[PDB]
């Protein structure tokens, strides 16, 4: 059966028999640099925005819970505020795919 | 990521809506202020003055 040499984050799928997820990009990763006018004149909206990313990937944990999926392929990398739901959740985790892993 | 840059843009973009501010408040106290001498200049009392 499918050999995927990428390293299991999170727990075990809840059931083997589990509905697989397979996704191009679900979760993402923060980083930014200098704007148009350098570097924005607050730092609120950057906690803003931040508030609302986490509830976010704690609704598409749960959406993947709620539909049946015990298990979700990330193509993109994790992010930390999807990764505390989906243990709860009990759903495994990829940190990463490429394009033949998907396919 | 630099928070203190944050600042220093928002600190920089206050010096510049500050200033505008003034330049238009000198303007409109220089219109009154020759307004006043212009209309003493003509015409005082003789039977009336009417004043908008």
């Amino acid at each position: 059966g499918m050999v995927f040499k990428k390293e299991t984050e999170g727990d075990v799928t809840s059931v083997k028999d589990a509905k697989i997820a397979v996704y191009s990009c679900p979760f993402d990763g923060m980083i930014t640099e200098t704007k148009g006018t350098v570097l924005i004149k607050t730092a609120e909206e950057l906690m803003n925005f931040s508030k609302g990313e986490e509830n976010l990937m704690d609704a598409q944990v749960k959406a993947i819970a709620d539909t049946g999926a015990n298990v979700v392929v990330t193509g993109g990398k994790v992010a930390d505020m999807a990764l505390h739901y989906a243990n709860k959740y009990n759903i495994m985790l990829v940190r990463l795919n490429s394009k033949w892993d998907l396919r | 990521d630099q928070q203190k840059i944050n600042k220093f843009a928002r600190n920089t973009s206050r010096i510049t809506e500050l200033k505008e501010e003034i330049e238009v408040k000198k303007k409109q106290l220089q219109n009154l202020e020759d307004a006043c001498d212009d209309i003493m200049l003509a015409d005082d009392d003789c039977l009336m003055i009417p004043y908008q």
